[PDB]
């Protein structure tokens, strides 16, 4: 399915979190001293790719970036 | 799962074959109040008192659902999966934290130490089965 | 003073009866019981169907449906298509109605030599219809299409071109 | 139609012959493999420009040739 | 051709007067609210009702009693 | 319990306010820090829901709004009358109407515009106008020009007062809510006081003053000798002589001896020989019988006397077994939300602009316009065409509601919450139903069109081959025919010669004639029926889908407005109501499109025309519609190429601004497409590009340039490609029509 | 005050406005007296 990439560049706003519809991503914590919050992305079989998080992100450019790929029923969003 | 469907007299958007062929989730969730809400799919249907349970074709109406029940300030909201074989998981509240909120337990996925401007050209990458991204 | 003002919000009232229900029991499945959805008229014409019937082998349905719809094909062809102002005006129409026929159990046959689904069951028939969920199934259902297609053109064909004598 | 009324409209409209379908009662017997989903955003500009250029070219061509060699000068 | 000359008679005022009493038996019973602000004098022989109904149900009299005597006067 | 509250000095009335742009909204009113923050400025001008949440300040926002407006409509039919004074033949229109063309504009002795003025008969070189303003001058009894110059002065004078008014109350006297809600006051009003007693009035106008008026300079009455209308009044032997039902004066009315007013009363029901148009009498019986019924209608509901209906009372009770609890609810929707309102009102009163246009060609209710086929096309077309673009509107604030007002606790159960719950059911079946009229009605074109092509009209759709003739309709055209004396004793003729009776020629030309349906109206009929259902598709959709989907269910939060939610789930690309909108209106237009042309090329063909002294017709094109208007190449033969032939050759002549913007239009229409199919995405970078070559030459702006939004470069684009679409078939209507 | 209403003509269409309309009607003006011009004449 796609697959969700966060970067470096992450300062902890956790709006990728709530503007996701699927529960995508989740915060966890940096053992490094920059900051207790670091957004993941564990089950990216959910993600569909509405960029939603890419809207929410304010880095001088993406931190999460997201990178469409193979398809599915779930990342297509097919009820039927 | 336990719980007393919301009263609605049905509707064309819900379920099809493919809940009972392929998978099927269902949200569950506690309310203090009967109240009126609307479906995530058509119509409005009025919660019961306790322990309310749904069966909704997709996971995005479930979570787009746990938002609108925070605004009625419902937070116990439950989803999980149901496979055709009966299985059920505890899906979205995987820890029993909300994603947003951080817990000890987690790791890290998925994560560049790099930044995207670091990324590596892709004619150094090509027939070799890598991307870019990784 | 209140004609009906008075008679509203009473379950003895009559326009508080409902027709439409949940399909089934379960609200939450799509569809929406309603007459014509599942009236006993339409259960019992629907259900007792050739390919819904109980009881019947799966070559005998098509010949139940193939000898309607070749009967049917008939019309189209002769009345209204070419030459359709020729003494042999009648005979295109037995050809052509069975040159669809032959497409139709075509299209059976490429979709039973491909796996097939499943068959669905609805409100206006609630079980499963018969053996159509498997590869012979439908198979059997396409030779009986072609038998009875060609049969009900034929018999249109004699109907029509002897009507005179009738 | 392709270049203007892209996809999203449409995948909604598709849910509902999908609903159609499911729920007629004599066509629930045959069913698709594989499921019906609107034509992607790359492929709609594909195929609205690959209209676009056979009817450009088609109906220019008739003109030239027929507006030519029904004068024949 | 046009209807014909009609010439006022006793005949149209009885016409008129019946209609009114229909409107007025009519208005009686169907009427939800018959009393109002305005209050005529000597409720009792007006039924209970005020100023307002007294003109509304003397109105659709008046439509009856005018429909009619034209309808007669076919 | 309907009182008049108004508050006391609500808001000043300074000009500072004016010099800082952006005091609508909070984000507006910090800074320009953007381009779009221009196009933003303008797009939520007239968008009062979202400045404030208080329903106070929008109604008060809205009623202001509505006069300003009415001052511009009034200052606009008050230069149509004062242009009709000055610059304008319509005295010498008067005494020789048939052969004069009408004119009301002259352009000046400059670079080449005086071309334009053109011998258009009275001794006056000037533009010949299409709005029809000279039969209505001459309808209401204008005969000389200062008369006309007086009514000008007037409405510029009422355009005052209506421009003081929403200053009056909008910054001293402001109503509050409930003044707003009396509905039932606002119906009583509205229907006896604005329709009825306005239309009393105006029978009262035709009486005394058109009617006569009409009828001497019908007779051979020359202008100068008609008498003025105040003459009317004093001396009542002018009427006596021309309407004997005065001298027995006001007691039959009281007395309903309404037989002796038969003189200036009448149901003629057809038109007058003489001067193509209806019967001024049939015109006064008209408006005195409809004020009648609307002073009587408007006394239905309640207001403050306990003598009526509460409209919530007559919902509830209209419930049924299959829709649960009725229209339960529905009172409150529109009491609540202003969009519901506008969606009613706009999408009915768009369907009586079509009504209206259909009423009028068959029926012309003016003198002498018959005659004027060039009046009654653009007539015909204006009308249609904003009635379309009204019916879409009304879906968009239908889904401007769904997005915005509704709520689930009000519509529980009601009418409006299951139609959202089988939503699924509506569309799938419209959607067949739009498959099976496509196939039907276009795919018989082709069939016709090839079977021409392949030498087979014995095969074709056609009147002499295989038919299909409109049984139905040529069944209820026979019924008007013979309604007079049967089912409509007191009718002398037929209402409208369409349906048949006998040619009407007035003059040389022909005023109207029966229109018999062959088996070519067949087809267009469902053409059109087609072209609508798809138009209905495209909206409904838009409503019902507005609020959620399977594709996306929070679609609300979102907003009515937005243009996609990413390219996942496929792609989620023009899934807003607002972008089905955007779809509906090219449909819209292809709708409406074919029935100017259906109505151009057959009133051309069949009705139109000059007749003969002996009894017979020479149509404009002879007959082509019958065997041509069944294939696509006789639409682009016979009706497009032939009949555009005045308006290439225009060049050189008067008409020849019309093959201008004819030409010009085509340029709008394909600067459209620029929009439509291309994407902000190329249009930022290729901005970028440019600012550096500003940054470079220290040119660059301080508000940093940004391309248009997507939804505005689709919205930029439908507004061209209806624009340089409709302004094509103006000039060539114009032109074709007025040389012929 | 009198220096609101300033800066309302201070403002892009009021101003485009105003200019261009002075702009235009110069050419208007010209075009009328001397009629037409395509070339310069040659001395
Ligand atoms: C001169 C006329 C007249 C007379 C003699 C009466 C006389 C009477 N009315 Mg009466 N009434 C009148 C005018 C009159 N009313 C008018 C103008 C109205 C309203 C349009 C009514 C409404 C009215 C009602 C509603 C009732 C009467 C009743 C009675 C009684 C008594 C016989 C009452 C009755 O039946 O007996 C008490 C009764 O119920 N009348
Ligand atoms: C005794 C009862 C009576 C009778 C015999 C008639 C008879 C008639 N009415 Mg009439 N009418 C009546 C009561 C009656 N009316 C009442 C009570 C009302 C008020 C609601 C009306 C209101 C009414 C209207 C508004 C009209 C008639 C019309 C007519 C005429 C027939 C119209 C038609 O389609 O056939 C006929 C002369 C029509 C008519 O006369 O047209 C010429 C017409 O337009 N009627
Ligand atoms: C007498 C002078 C006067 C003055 C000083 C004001 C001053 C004010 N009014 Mg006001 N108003 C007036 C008359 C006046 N009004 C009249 C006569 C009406 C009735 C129509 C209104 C109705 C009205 C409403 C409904 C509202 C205001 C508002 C306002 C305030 C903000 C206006 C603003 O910044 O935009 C200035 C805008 C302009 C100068 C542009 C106006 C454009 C005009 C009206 C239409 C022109 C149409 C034109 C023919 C189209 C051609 C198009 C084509 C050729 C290109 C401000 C205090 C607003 C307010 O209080 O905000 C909270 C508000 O909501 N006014
Ligand atoms: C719908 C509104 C409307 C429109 C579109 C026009 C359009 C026109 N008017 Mg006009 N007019 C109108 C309302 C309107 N009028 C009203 C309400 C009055 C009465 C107050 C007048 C009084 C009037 C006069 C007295 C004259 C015009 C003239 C003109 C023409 C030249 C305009 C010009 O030079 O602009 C100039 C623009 C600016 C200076 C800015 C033009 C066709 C002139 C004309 O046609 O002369 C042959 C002319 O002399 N108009
Ligand atoms: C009674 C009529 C009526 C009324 C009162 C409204 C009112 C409204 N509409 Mg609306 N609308 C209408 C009819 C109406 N509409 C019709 C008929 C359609 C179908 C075409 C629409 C389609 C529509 C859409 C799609 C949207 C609205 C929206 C809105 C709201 C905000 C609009 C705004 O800010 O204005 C400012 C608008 C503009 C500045 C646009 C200017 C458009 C120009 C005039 C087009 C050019 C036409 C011109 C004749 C061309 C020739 C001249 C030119 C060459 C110089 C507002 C409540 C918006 C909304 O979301 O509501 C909340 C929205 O998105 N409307
Ligand atoms: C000429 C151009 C054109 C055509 C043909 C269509 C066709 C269609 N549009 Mg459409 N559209 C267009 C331009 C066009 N669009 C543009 C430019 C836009 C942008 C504004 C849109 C926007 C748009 C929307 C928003 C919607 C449509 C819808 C529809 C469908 C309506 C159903 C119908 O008519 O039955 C089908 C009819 C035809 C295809 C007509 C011709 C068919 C002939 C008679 C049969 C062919 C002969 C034979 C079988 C060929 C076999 C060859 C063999 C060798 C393979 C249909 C598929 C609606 C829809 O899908 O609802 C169902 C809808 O909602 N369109
Ligand atoms: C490529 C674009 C272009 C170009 C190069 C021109 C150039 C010209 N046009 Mg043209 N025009 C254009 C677009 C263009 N126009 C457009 C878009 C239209 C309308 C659709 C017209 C309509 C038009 C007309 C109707 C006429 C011209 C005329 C002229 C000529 C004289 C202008 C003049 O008097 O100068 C201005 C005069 C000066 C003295 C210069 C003063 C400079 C400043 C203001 C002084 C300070 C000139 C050769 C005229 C012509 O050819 O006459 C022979 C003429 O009658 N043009
Ligand atoms: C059939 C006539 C409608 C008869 C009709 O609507 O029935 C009306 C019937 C009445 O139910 P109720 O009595 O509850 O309605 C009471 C009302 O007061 C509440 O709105 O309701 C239904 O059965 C719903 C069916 C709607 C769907 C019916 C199919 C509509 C097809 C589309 C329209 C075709 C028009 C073709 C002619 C132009
Ligand atoms: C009223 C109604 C309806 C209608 C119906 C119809 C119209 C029917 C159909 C019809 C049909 C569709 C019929 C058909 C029939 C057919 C037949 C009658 C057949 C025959 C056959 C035969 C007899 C054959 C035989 C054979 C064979 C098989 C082989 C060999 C040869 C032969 C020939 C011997 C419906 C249901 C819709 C709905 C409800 C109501
Ligand atoms: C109509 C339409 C659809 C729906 C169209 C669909 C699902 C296509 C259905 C067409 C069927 C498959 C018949 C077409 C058959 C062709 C004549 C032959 C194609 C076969 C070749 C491979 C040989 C979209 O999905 C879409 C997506 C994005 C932008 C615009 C649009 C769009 O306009
Ligand atoms: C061309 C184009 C653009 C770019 C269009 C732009 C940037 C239009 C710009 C219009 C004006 C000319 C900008 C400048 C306005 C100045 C104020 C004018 C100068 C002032 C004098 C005239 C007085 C898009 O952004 C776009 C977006 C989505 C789909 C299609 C398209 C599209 O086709
Ligand atoms: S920069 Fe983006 S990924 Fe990082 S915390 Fe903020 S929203 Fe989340
Ligand atoms: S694209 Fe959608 S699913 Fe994926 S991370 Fe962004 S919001 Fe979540």
């Amino acid at each position: 399915s796609h697959t969700v990439k966060i970067y470096d560049t992450c300062i902890g706003c956790t709006q990728c979190v709530r503007a996701c519809p699927t529960d995508v991503l989740e915060m966890v914590p940096w053992d490094g001293c920059k900051a207790a919050q670091v957004a993941s992305s564990p089950r990216t079989e959910d993600c569909v790719g509405c960029k939603r998080c890419e809207t929410a992100c304010p880095t001088d450019f993406l931190s999460i970036r997201v990178y469409l790929g193979a398809e599915t029923t779930r990342s297509m969003g097919l009820a039927y | 799962l336990s719980g007393k469907t919301p009263l609605f007299a049905g509707s064309t958007g819900g379920l099809l074959t493919k809940a009972v062929e392929e998978e099927k989730y269902a949200i569950t969730w506690t309310s203090p109040k009967a109240q009126v809400f609307e479906l995530p799919t058509g119509g409005a249907a009025t919660m019961h008192e306790g322990e309310n349970l749904l069966y909704i074709a997709r996971k995005e109406y479930g979570i787009a659902l746990g938002g609108q029940l925070r605004k009625f300030k419902i937070t116990n909201y439950k989803i999980y999966r149901i496979l055709p074989s009966g299985e059920t998981t505890f899906i979205h509240p995987a820890d029993g934290v909300f994603p947003e909120k951080v817990n000890a337990g987690r790791e890290k996925v998925r994560f560049n130490a790099r930044s995207i401007g670091e990324n590596p050209n892709p004619s150094q990458v090509k027939f070799s089965g890598k991307a870019t991204y990784d | 003073a209140q004609a009906v003002d008075a008679s509203k919000n009473l379950p003895s009232d009559p326009r508080n009866r409902e027709v439409v229900f949940p399909a089934g029991r379960d609200p939450q499945w799509g569809n929406l019981e309603t007459p014509v959805n599942a009236s006993p008229l339409v259960k019992w014409f629907i259900n007792n169907l050739p390919a819904y019937r109980p009881g019947l082998t799966p070559f005998r349905r098509g010949l139940e449906v193939g000898m309607a719809h070749g009967y049917f094909l008939f019309g189209p062809f002769a009345k209204l298509g070419p030459l359709r102002d020729a003494a042999n005006a009648n005979l295109a129409g037995l050809l052509g109605a069975i040159g669809l026929v032959v497409l139709f159990t075509l299209a059976l046959s490429l979709y039973a030599n491909s796996n097939p689904p499943t068959a669905l069951a609805s409100v206006t028939v609630p079980n499963p219809p018969d053996a159509f969920q498997s590869k012979e199934g439908w198979n059997n259902f396409a030779s009986a299409f072609l038998i009875g297609g060609i049969g009900g053109a034929v018999v249109a064909y004699f109907l029509t071109s002897n009507l005179a004598l009738i | 139609m392709f270049l203007i009324s892209w996809r999203g409209y449409w995948q909604e409209l598709i849910e509902t012959l999908v609903w159609a379908h499911e729920r007629t009662p004599i066509a629930n017997l045959v069913r698709w493999k594989d499921k019906p989903v609107a034509l992607s955003i790359v492929q709609a500009r594909v195929v609205g420009l690959a209209h676009f250029t056979v009817g450009y070219v088609l109906t220019y061509a008739a003109f030239l040739i027929a507006s030519t060699a029904g004068k024949f000068g | 051709a046009a209807t014909t000359p009609l010439e006022w008679s006793p005949t149209v005022g009885i016409i008129m007067v019946i209609a009114n009493v229909i409107a007025i038996t009519f208005g009686r019973q169907t009427i939800k609210y018959p009393s109002a602000e305005p209050a005529l004098p000597s409720a009792k022989f007006f039924g209970g009702f005020g100023a307002p109904a007294l003109l509304a149900t003397t109105a659709f009299g008046h439509i009856l009693g005018v429909g009619l005597v034209l309808g007669l006067h076919n | 319990k309907a009182r008049v509250i108004v508050d006391k000095d609500p808001v000043p009335t300074s000009f500072e306010k004016w010099a800082q742009p952006g005091h609508f909204d909070r984000t507006l009113a910090r800074g320009p820090k953007t381009t779009t923050w221009i196009w933003n400025l303008h797009a939520l001008a007239h968008d009062f829901d979202t400045h404030t949440s208080d329903l106070e300040d929008i109604s008060r926002k809205i009623f202001a709004a509505h006069f300003g407006h009415l001052a511009v409509v009034t200052i606009w039919l008050s230069g149509m009358i004062f242009h009709g004074a000055k610059f304008s033949n319509y005295e010498a229109w008067l005494s020789d109407p048939l052969n004069v063309r009408p004119s009301a504009q002259v352009v000046w002795p400059i670079v080449g515009q005086d071309i334009l003025n053109g011998d258009v008969g009275g001794g006056f070189h000037g533009i010949q106008i299409t709005s029809g303003l000279f039969q209505v001058w001459r309808g209401w009894g204008i005969t000389n020009s200062f008369q006309l110059y007086c009514t000008a002065i007037g409405g510029l004078v009422l355009a005052g007062l209506f421009l003081f008014a929403g200053w009056f109350h909008y910054h001293k006297r402001a109503p509050k809510l409930e003044w707003f809600q009396n509905v039932e006051s606002m119906l009583n009003h509205h229907l006896q006081v604005l329709l009825g007693c306005g239309s009393l009035g105006w029978a009262g106008h035709l009486i005394h003053v058109s009617a006569p008026i009409n009828k001497l300079m019908d007779a051979g009455v020359a202008v100068k000798d008609i008498p003025l209308p105040h003459e009317f009044i004093l001396n009542k032997s002018l009427l006596i002589d021309l309407f004997p039902g005065f001298a027995a004066g006001l007691t039959p009315f009281f007395t309903l001896n309404w037989g002796q007013y038969a003189d200036f009363l009448t149901f003629k029901g057809g038109l007058n020989p003489v001067t193509g148009g209806l019967w001024m009498t049939d015109i006064a019986h008209h408006h005195l019988a409809i004020a009648v019924v609307f002073i009587i209608a408007g006394h239905q509901y309640r207001t403050n006397w306990g003598i009526g209906h509460s409209i919530k009372e007559i919902l509830e009770n209209h419930k049924g077994p299959f829709t649960g609890e009725g229209h339960k609810g529905l009172y409150e929707n529109l009491t609540t939300s202003w969009h519901a309102q506008l969606a009613t009102n706009l999408a009915f009163l768009g369907s009586l602009t079509i009504i209206i246009a259909h009423h009028m060609y068959a029926m012309p209710p003016y003198p002498y316009l018959a005659t004027d086929y060039a009046t009654q096309l653009c007539i015909f077309t204006h009308h249609i065409w904003i009635g379309g673009f009204l019916i879409v509107g009304g879906a968009a604030h239908a889904a401007i509601f769904m997005v915005r007002d509704y709520d689930p606790v009000v519509n529980q159960n009601n009418v409006l919450d299951r139609v959202i719950r089988h939503r699924d059911a509506i569309i799938s079946h419209l959607n067949w139903v739009c498959i099976f009229l496509g196939f039907h009605s276009f795919g018989l074109y082709i069939h016709n069109d090839t079977m021409r092509a392949l030498g087979r009209p014995q095969d074709m759709f056609s009147d002499t081959a295989i038919q299909l003739q409109p049984v139905f309709a040529q069944w209820v055209q026979n019924l008007h025919t013979l309604a007079p004396g049967g089912t409509a004793p007191n009718a002398l003729e037929p209402v409208s010669y369409a349906f048949g009776g006998g040619v009407l020629a007035v003059g040389g030309k022909v005023a109207m004639m029966p229109i018999a349906l062959g088996t070519a109206d067949f087809l267009i009929h469902h053409i059109h029926a087609f072209t609508i259902h798809v138009t209905v598709l495209i909206l409904l959709k838009g409503v019902l889908f507005a609020r959620s989907s399977r594709l996306i269910p929070d679609k609300a939060n979102l907003g009515f407005r937005f243009p996609c939610d990413g390219p996942g789930r496929g792609g989620t690309c023009q899934v807003s109501g607002w972008d089905h909108v955007f779809l509906g209106l090219f449909w819209m237009y292809n709708s409406l499109s074919i029935v100017i042309f259906h109505f151009s090329w057959k009133m051309q063909s069949d009705v139109w025309g000059t007749v003969d002294a002996a009894g017979n017709v020479s149509h404009i094109t002879g007959g082509n519609f019958a065997q041509s208007a069944i294939t696509i190449n006789g639409w682009l033969r016979d009706f497009l190429w032939a009949q555009a032939s005045q308006v290439i050759n225009s060049y050189g002549s008067a008409l020849s601004a019309y093959g201008l913007m004819f030409l010009g239009a085509h340029f709008v229409w394909a600067f459209s497409l620029m929009f439509l199919f291309s994407g902000r995405g190329y249009w930022q970078e290729l901005i970028e590009s440019i600012v550096w070559a500003h940054n470079k030459l220290k040119v660059a702006p301080a508000i940093q340039p940004r391309a248009l939004s997507i939804t505005q470069g689709r919205a930029v684009g439908v507004a061209h490609y209806l624009l340089g679409g409709i302004a094509t078939t103006w000039a060539f209507f114009h032109a074709h029509i007025l040389s012929v | 005050q009198s220096s609101y209403l300033i800066k309302f003509i201070s403002t892009a269409p009021v101003a485009a406005t105003i200019w261009l309309t002075i702009t235009a009607g110069i050419l208007i003006e010209f075009n009328r007296f001397f009629p037409d011009l395509l070339f310069h004449p040659l001395p």
